[PDB]
């Protein structure tokens, strides 16, 4: 005997809704990248209309209050669809030679620090748990070649 | 087949480890005992 | 092994540089050959082949030392930072082939899993001048020190980094056999930096 | 076994005299190579490049030589047939080739003189020797056997094939000659004394670097003819690097002044000796070279480890080194990061390793000679009290188990430290504590106008206490300027950026406005969590150091305090302008106070600018031991004194073995107890009984002392490298580093990656890596408890190999035994390969280059 | 000239050290064995 | 002035529960093995 | 070379076996032990 | 599946040629002792 379980400690997660677990939400997909999804446009509205009531309003109120710390939205600089734009050299997720060249864990401290003159810092912004779910939506923007 | 002198180190590192433990542990899981706490 | 090293290429003069300044670049004090048979063919040979900043650089000019080296304040002048490619050359692969061949290849294509890859040219086209300066300042990915990728802003200097972000964008659409020549900078400077 | 016992002590004089003067002459034909090897056509190496610093202090190896010659000493002199100068003349020379040409060859013709002459001294002495003896691999060759046969060196011959012709130094009559060991002490002084004077002849008239105070107004320099302290480190004294006039005893003008100083003293000490030459009672049993053997080679060794010291700072800083760093070094290939003190540190390495290796080896020696006087029952008459006052048992159990106590302590306290901070800079959870790392945060200057969301306590030291977010009096939380952090508040490591401390949530500010005792002259919030910077002050040296600095620079330390305290109150008054501003609400109100902090910002302005240039003024000042890259004070670190502490207790755990093998080589109380008795120097054992008894030996205790002293010798490769010894993980990019304008290239683990990220640039060096790793590990073939086993095994491939001859038809074959080693000569290979491969490794870690911050 | 000596007094004076501790802790315990 | 005396404060625990640990593994090492 | 003189550059489709290049037209410092690369097949498609 | 096998096969291959070269050994020295 030794691990008793094996004491890890309770998960970080982001914000609740009554009713159903953040914990388990974080580390299931499609739940973290719907929240993902809303980070990234900074709206609800791009969100399947099978979205429920109480989620739908619970997304709002996570926007209401990051509009109030000037968030910046990742849509509009980097498009809603990705592969940025090269004006403001904002980056092309969309590009493989991009996804190749980055390591998930890499690019987090890039969305935390922000990166060389325009893309900003987001530490003081979001929790580094909202950061990994954006670093997961990024990803599904991949093309080939 | 310990001596008293060894039980008694035995003890007074019993106690350094679980003084430890309570600063670790206490404002952590409590909100109290603010000094302690990272 | 001693003594049977080979002949020297008569293309790598020895023939001396500057000494490296005392002050520091960051200093607020103050601020910042002959005619003898082949001394001028020497001076001249010198004038490109043998690197000037190459060396650790002064502590109080570090990077994160300098008032004006954070990512931040840096100056990313491009007519500065491409008007030679005999500097950006005989510069950045010196300090190439020392600090970062090691994790990136000898090709500079890629040793140490997920490392960087500069001949991408998807890689390329994603990242701007200050982006690179940043990643080599802050490190990337979450360690000590910065991550996988190291930091660097004890390390190189404001003015170390802008060489090697120079001459990293000659990397660009190169094949894997070694490191980018004085004709690739050339290239890489005349098709806009 | 006996192979390497084949010449064992004594001998007689004329033998060993006649053996060094021929292995002098050796040595001399392998400089004059060497000198062959720095011509200006080849590559740098290792070999040309550890002598090029010197070579260029000499004034024979120039750098700004350019021109090419054709006609120097005679006339034939661009290139020829037949090289002109055979195998030179293909390249282009120069006058430092030729210079470098012709020491060449005048060490080797001085060299090849001495070996025929140490010949005649050595082989007349049997009365000659012929030929075929002398070379011994020379009857092989066929149609010349009547030309290996006959003598040279004999004590009659004509003059040139005479050895000696008395045949002894004790039989020739030249009543000059000393005849004992002690009346030799006074010729071989005044002979070294004469040395000294050959030697600043040589300086002062070949080379022409003539002695302070006669060094000349004017030198010839490639610019010109300057005036002597105007003119640059070769030439002149002006040093180009640091931007000064050196001191005279720093020039090689010094050096060619003290060959006369050491040569006159020389010289007056042996004419004493020759008068009243050394004849205690103490010492008349030294006569027998088998004891002084001890004496000598110990002494020798300690010699070697002072050159390492006083040449590793008297040159850290010199130009000669720093010269290197602006030619264009390429090693294999590569541009070396400052060549100057990879040179510099390869050197001063190399007398610390042979140091070691000679106290080691004279202490095994001098075990030898005690051992054999306890054999032949003679121990206990000895009259020397340098052997009597070692007699007693008791007072050796006293001596050896008090320096292991000290050396207990000594390295439980830095090993213990080393844990700790290391454990600090991991963030590590232990339950019942946790680790905390340093975090700084700058509060002054712009950096202090940026937010952060405080958890503040309400009142820290009572407990059931009780702490909140800070808000705004709606009840928001509100962002609190670093320019107003306090002591006690806890910022989310997260919003800080902060992965890697996962066990915990908050930094602490511990304290607020902190300004680095030297450092980066700015103003900090910190959290010094376990981090102990205090232990740097926990070195004797560190107060040394400072003490004697601050009384040489005290004006500018001075004024350098009170433009901190002038900057200090500025900034303070600065935020509370700031805070009037913030916390207005009325728009007149907030345009009042604007309008004072405007007011208020020229000097503010201006006492930032004076504390700024009296801080780097203060940095510029020079050192006394602890030094900057350049010549400055650098305050001590915590490194400095962890190396303090680990010099005293790693050398007292390396040389214990040393104190047993002079104690104990006959009997140690363990054997005293059992009544046992050491019946060698060098058996392996005696078998299993009381548990065991492998390694009692003096042989054995020798290898023990050299494998413990790795490292001692290990931590100094560190700290002469730009490793940081104080911890294990430490990176050099990091806050407690910059802040503190510390450089370091590692941390003891994290050393090892990341000087190999450069080793790895060189193929020739990663080579090198591949083979010494394979050598090291092949010696736990020989030291573990195994040898039963590897005899035993082979046997049965002795077995097997026979009968397959056997069946097979292979004559050679069909009786083949292989070799196992015995337990001792496995003991010595063992050591050997241990030692190479580790060492070889070594080397590569200064090889690599330096790279220590300037 | 300063740091040669001072490195140099500080190996000289390890050793010196040491002796006088086992000086102190050799007449301290005189009359006591070791057995 | 207060963290210092802090952390002198923690490091001697260390160094009791490290030290006195390892002395601990000698005696029990003794009496498993005879007296 | 041309006809002219000067070398000509031969390009990579031209390529024969047998033919040395220079290592340091191609950017190599890792071998500084010898000079050339030598071309020992053309047109080779890795089978995999 | 084909995979499994074809790993399992080698694995029990290796330890029947070893099998049959020491057996191929014993049958023809069988007149030497191998000593
Ligand atoms: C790090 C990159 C690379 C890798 C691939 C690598 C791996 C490995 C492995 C493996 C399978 O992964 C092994 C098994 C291994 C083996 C070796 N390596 Zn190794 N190795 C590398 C590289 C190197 C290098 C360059 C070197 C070794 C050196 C050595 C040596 C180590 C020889 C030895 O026994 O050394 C004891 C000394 C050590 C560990 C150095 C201690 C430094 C420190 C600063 C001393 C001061 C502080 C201490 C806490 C002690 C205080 C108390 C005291 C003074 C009494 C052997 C061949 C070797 C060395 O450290 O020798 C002292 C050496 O120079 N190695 N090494
Ligand atoms: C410096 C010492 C150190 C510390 C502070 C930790 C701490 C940790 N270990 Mg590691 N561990 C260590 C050394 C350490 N370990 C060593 C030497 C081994 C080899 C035996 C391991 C093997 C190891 C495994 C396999 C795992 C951890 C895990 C853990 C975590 C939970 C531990 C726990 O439940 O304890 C309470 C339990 C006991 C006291 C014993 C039961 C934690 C982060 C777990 C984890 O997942 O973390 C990522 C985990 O699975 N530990
Ligand atoms: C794999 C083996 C290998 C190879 C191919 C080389 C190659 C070389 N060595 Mg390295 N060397 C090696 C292993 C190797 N070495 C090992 C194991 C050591 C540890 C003892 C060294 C220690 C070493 C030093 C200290 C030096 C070199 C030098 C050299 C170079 C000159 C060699 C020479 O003069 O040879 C002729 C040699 C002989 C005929 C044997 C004598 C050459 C690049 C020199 C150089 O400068 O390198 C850039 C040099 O100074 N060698
Ligand atoms: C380089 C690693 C090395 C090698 C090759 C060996 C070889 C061997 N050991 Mg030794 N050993 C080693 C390290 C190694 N050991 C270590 C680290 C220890 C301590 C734990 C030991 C402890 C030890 C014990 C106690 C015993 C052995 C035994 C054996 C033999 C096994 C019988 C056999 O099966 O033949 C099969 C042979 C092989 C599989 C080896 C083929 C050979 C190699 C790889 C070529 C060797 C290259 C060499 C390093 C290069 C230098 C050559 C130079 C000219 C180029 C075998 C010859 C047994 C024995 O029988 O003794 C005679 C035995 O009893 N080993
Ligand atoms: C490998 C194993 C053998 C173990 C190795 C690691 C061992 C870690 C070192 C442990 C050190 C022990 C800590 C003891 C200690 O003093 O620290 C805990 C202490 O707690 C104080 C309060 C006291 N009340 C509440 C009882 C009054 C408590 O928690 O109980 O807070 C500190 O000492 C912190 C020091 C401040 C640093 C600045
Ligand atoms: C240091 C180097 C520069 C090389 C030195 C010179 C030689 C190089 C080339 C290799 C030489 C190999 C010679 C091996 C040999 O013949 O060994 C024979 C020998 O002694 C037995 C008799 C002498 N009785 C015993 C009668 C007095 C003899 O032959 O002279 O041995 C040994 O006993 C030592 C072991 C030698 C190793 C030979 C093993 C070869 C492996 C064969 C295994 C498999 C079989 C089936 C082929
Ligand atoms: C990255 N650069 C780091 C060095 O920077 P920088 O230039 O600032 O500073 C000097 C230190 O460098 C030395 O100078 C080391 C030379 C090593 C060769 C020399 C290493 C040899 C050390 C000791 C040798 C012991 C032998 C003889 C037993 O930093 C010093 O203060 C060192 C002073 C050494 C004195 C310590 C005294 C301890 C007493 C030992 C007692 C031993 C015995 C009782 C058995
Ligand atoms: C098989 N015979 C027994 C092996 O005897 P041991 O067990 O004694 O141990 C060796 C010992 O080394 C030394 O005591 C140094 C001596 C030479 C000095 C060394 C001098 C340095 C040499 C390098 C110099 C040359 C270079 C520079 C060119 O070490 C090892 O443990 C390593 C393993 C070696 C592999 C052995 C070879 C295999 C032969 C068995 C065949 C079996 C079957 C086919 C049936
Ligand atoms: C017989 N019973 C009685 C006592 O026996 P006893 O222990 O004396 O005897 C031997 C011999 O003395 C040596 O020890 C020879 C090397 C000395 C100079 C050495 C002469 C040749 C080797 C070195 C020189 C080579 C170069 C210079 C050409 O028994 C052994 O050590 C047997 C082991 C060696 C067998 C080879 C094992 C592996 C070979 C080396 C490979 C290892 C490498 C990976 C490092
Ligand atoms: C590689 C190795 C093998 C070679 C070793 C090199 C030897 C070099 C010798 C080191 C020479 C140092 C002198 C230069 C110097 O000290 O400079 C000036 C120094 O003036 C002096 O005192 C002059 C008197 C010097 C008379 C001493 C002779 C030394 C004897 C050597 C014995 C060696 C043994 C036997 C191991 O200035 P300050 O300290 O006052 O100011 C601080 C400087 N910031
Ligand atoms: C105002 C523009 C802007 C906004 C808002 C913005 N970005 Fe960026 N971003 C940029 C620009 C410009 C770059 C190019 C960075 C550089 O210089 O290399 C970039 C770069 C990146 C990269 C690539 C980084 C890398 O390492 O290679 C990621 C990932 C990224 N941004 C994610 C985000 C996410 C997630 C958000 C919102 C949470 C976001 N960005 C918001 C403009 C923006
Ligand atoms: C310790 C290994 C290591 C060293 C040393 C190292 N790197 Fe890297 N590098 C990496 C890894 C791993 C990545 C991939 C990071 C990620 O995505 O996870 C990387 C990525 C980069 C990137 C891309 C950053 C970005 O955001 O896209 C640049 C630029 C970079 N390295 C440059 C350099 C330069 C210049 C040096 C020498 C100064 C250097 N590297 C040294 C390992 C290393
Ligand atoms: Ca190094």
């Amino acid at each position: 005997v030794m691990a008793t379980g094996c004491f890890v400690g309770a998960r970080n997660a982001s914000e609740p809704r009554l009713g159903s677990s953040s914990i388990a939400a974080s580390r299931t997909a499609p739940a973290y990248l719907r929240e993902a999804q809303v980070l990234y446009e900074g709206s609800t509205d791009g969100l399947p209309k099978d979205t429920p009531a109480d989620e739908i309003a619970h997304y709002k109120a996570m926007l209401a209050e990051l509009q109030t710390r000037n968030y910046a939205a990742c849509a509009g600089c980097h498009q809603v669809n990705g592969g940025g734009n090269k004006a403001i050299n904002a980056t092309n997720f969309q590009d493989a030679g991009w996804q190749a060249n980055n390591s998930s864990p890499g690019m987090v401290t890039s969305i935390v620090n922000g990166k060389g003159k325009v893309m900003p810092a987001y530490k003081d912004k979001l929790t580094l748990q909202q950061i990994n779910y954006l670093v997961e939506y990024i990803r599904r923007f991949e093309k080939k070649r | 087949d310990i001596s008293k002198v060894a039980w008694a180190w035995f003890g007074v590192l019993l106690a350094i480890c679980l003084i430890g433990a309570f600063g670790n542990y206490v404002p952590k899981l409590f909100v109290k005992m603010l000094m302690f706490l990272n | 092994g001693g003594c049977f090293v080979g002949s020297r290429d008569p293309n790598e003069t020895r023939y001396p540089k500057a000494p490296m300044p005392l002050q520091n670049q960051t200093s607020t004090l103050k601020t910042a050959a002959q005619n003898t048979p082949g001394a001028r063919e020497a001076a001249a040979l010198r004038d490109r082949v043998t690197p000037l900043n190459l060396q650790q650089v002064n502590e109080q000019d570090v990077a994160g030392n300098d008032p004006l080296g954070s990512p931040a304040r840096v100056v990313l002048d491009e007519g500065e930072m491409y008007r030679d490619p005999v500097e950006i050359y005989r510069e950045g692969r010196a300090l190439f082939q020392n600090n970062c061949v090691g994790c990136h290849g000898h090709n500079g294509c890629g040793n140490v899993p997920r490392s960087t890859n500069f001949t991408d040219p998807g890689w390329q086209e994603n990242n701007s001048d200050g982006g690179i300066y940043s990643s080599i300042y802050n490190g990337k990915g979450i360690g000590n020190g910065g991550g996988a990728m190291p930091a660097y802003y004890n390390q190189l200097s404001p003015q170390q980094i802008r060489y090697l972000v120079a001459y990293l964008r000659a990397f660009k659409g190169r094949q894997c056999n070694g490191l980018p020549t004085l004709s690739d900078v050339e290239r890489m400077v005349a098709e806009r930096q | 076994k006996r192979w390497y016992q084949k010449l064992e002590l004594p001998m007689p004089p004329e033998r060993i005299f006649g053996a060094h003067m021929m292995l002098i002459g050796g040595l001399a034909c392998l400089i004059g190579t060497y000198f062959f090897a720095s011509m200006t056509m080849w590559n740098d190496g290792y070999v040309n490049l550890t002598l090029r610093p010197r070579l260029i202090s000499l004034g024979i190896y120039d750098p700004y030589d350019t021109e090419q010659i054709q006609r120097v000493w005679l006339p034939l002199i661009g290139e020829f047939s037949t090289s002109k100068l055979p195998f030179f003349g293909q390249y282009p020379l120069t006058m430092t080739d030729f210079r470098l040409f012709g020491w060449g060859c005048f060490h080797i013709g001085l060299g090849l003189w001495l070996v025929y002459a140490g010949a005649a001294h050595y082989y007349g002495a049997r009365g000659g020797a012929t030929i075929g003896e002398i070379f011994w691999l020379l009857p092989y060759v066929p149609g010349l056997k009547g030309l290996c046969q006959i003598k040279w060196f004999t004590p009659e011959g004509p003059w040139y094939k005479v050895g000696l012709p008395w045949g002894s130094f004790a039989n020739t009559p030249w009543p000059i000659l000393r005849r004992t060991y002690a009346d030799a002490l006074s010729p071989h002084t005044i002979y070294i004394g004469l040395l000294f004077f050959i030697w600043g002849f040589v300086l002062w008239f070949v080379l022409d670097k003539p002695p302070v105070p006669l060094q000349p107004a004017q030198v010839m320099t490639p610019n010109g003819l300057m005036p002597l302290e105007q003119a640059p480190f070769p030439y002149g004294w002006f040093d180009p690097y640091l931007n000064q006039v050196m001191h005279p005893m720093n020039t090689i003008n010094g050096e060619t002044t003290m060959c006369f100083v050491w040569g006159v003293l020389f010289v007056a000490l042996g004419a004493y000796w020759w008068y009243r030459p050394p004849r205690s009672i103490n010492i008349t049993h030294l006569e027998d070279t088998k004891a002084v053997f001890h004496v000598h080679l110990t002494a020798i060794g300690y010699v070697s480890f002072a050159l390492a010291i006083v040449g590793f700072l008297a040159l850290r800083n010199h130009p000669s080194y720093l010269m290197l760093n602006d030619m264009n070094v390429i090693i294999y290939g590569k541009k070396i990061v400052n060549p100057g003190r990879m040179i510099h540190n390869m050197i001063t390495f190399n007398h610390v390793q042979v140091g070691l290796l000679y106290v080691a080896a004279g202490v095994f020696h001098g075990g030898q000679y005690l051992h054999g006087l306890n054999i032949s029952g003679a121990y206990k008459q000895a009259r020397s009290k340098f052997i009597t006052w070692f007699q007693n048992p008791d007072l050796q159990t006293k001596i050896v188990g008090t320096t292991m106590f000290v050396s207990f302590v000594t390295v439980v306290f830095g090993y213990g430290m080393i844990c700790w901070n290391t454990g600090a800079e991991l963030d590590l959870n232990f339950g019942i504590y946790q680790f905390r790392s340093f975090r700084a945060i700058q509060m002054d200057g712009e950096a202090g106008n940026i937010g952060y969301r405080v958890f503040r306590p309400k009142n820290p030291w009572d407990p059931t206490a009780g702490g909140d977010w800070v808000k705004n009096p709606d009840g928001t939380a509100k962002l609190v300027k670093a320019r107003n952090l306090q002591v006690g508040d806890r910022i989310l490591n997260e919003e800080l950026g902060i992965g890697s401390s996962p066990t915990y949530s908050f930094t602490t500010i511990e304290e607020i406005n902190y300004k680095p005792e030297w450092g980066q002259p700015k103003l900090y919030a910190v959290q010094w969590g376990s981090w102990t910077h205090f232990l740097r002050k926990v070195n004797p040296l560190f107060w040394v150091d400072k003490g004697i600095w601050y009384l040489q620079n005290q004006k500018t330390f001075e004024a350098t305090r009170k433009a901190d305290e002038a900057y200090l109150a500025a900034h303070l008054k600065a935020v509370s302008l700031l805070n009037q501003i913030d916390d207005a609400q009325t728009e007149e109100a907030k345009q009042k106070a604007q309008a004072e902090l405007d007011k208020f910002r020229p000097e503010l302005e201006k006492a930032h600018a004076n504390m700024l240039e009296w801080n780097e003024r203060l940095a510029s000042t020079p050192a006394v031991l602890y030094s900057n890259l350049r010549d400055q004070h650098r305050d001590g670190e915590i490194n400095d004194a962890i190396f303090f502490w680990l010099m005293i207790g790693g050398w007292l755990f390396g040389f214990i073995p040393l104190l047993r093998i002079a104690f104990h080589n006959y009997q140690s109380p363990w054997y005293r107890d059992f009544e046992w008795r050491k019946q060698s120097p060098d058996f392996p054992c005696i078998g299993p009984v009381k548990g065991g008894t492998c390694g009692v030996s003096i042989q054995d205790q020798l290898w023990f002392c050299i494998l413990f002293s790795i490292k001692p010798l290990s931590a100094i490769a560190w700290y002469l490298d730009g490793g940081w010894i104080a911890t294990m993980m430490a990176r050099g990019n990091e806050a407690y580093y910059l802040t503190h304008n510390i450089s370091h290239t590692g941390g003891v683990f994290l050393y090892m990656w990341n000087e190999t990220t450069w080793i790895w640039t060189d193929n020739h060096l990663t080579a090198m890596l591949l083979l010494g790793h394979l050598i090291w590990f092949v010696s736990f073939a020989l030291w573990f408890k195994d040898r039963g086993s590897r005899a035993e095994g082979g046997d049965i491939q002795s077995r097997w190999v026979r009968l397959m001859g056997k069946r097979l038809g292979i004559k050679t074959l069909q009786e083949v035994r292989f070799p196992v080693s015995n337990l001792a000569t496995a003991k010595l290979w063992g050591t050997v390969f241990f030692y190479t491969g580790t060492f070889v490794l070594v080397f590569l870690y200064f090889a690599d280059g330096f790279f220590q911050n300037r | 000239m300063t740091a040669i000596l001072l490195a140099c007094l500080f190996v000289l004076g390890g050793y010196a050290a040491l002796w006088g501790i086992i000086k102190f802790v050799v007449a301290n315990t005189k009359d006591i064995a070791a057995n | 002035m207060w963290n210092v005396v802090g952390q002198i404060i923690s490091v001697l625990c260390f160094f009791i529960l490290t030290v006195g640990t390892l002395f601990g593994i000698v005696y029990v090492s003794h009496l498993l093995s005879r007296g």
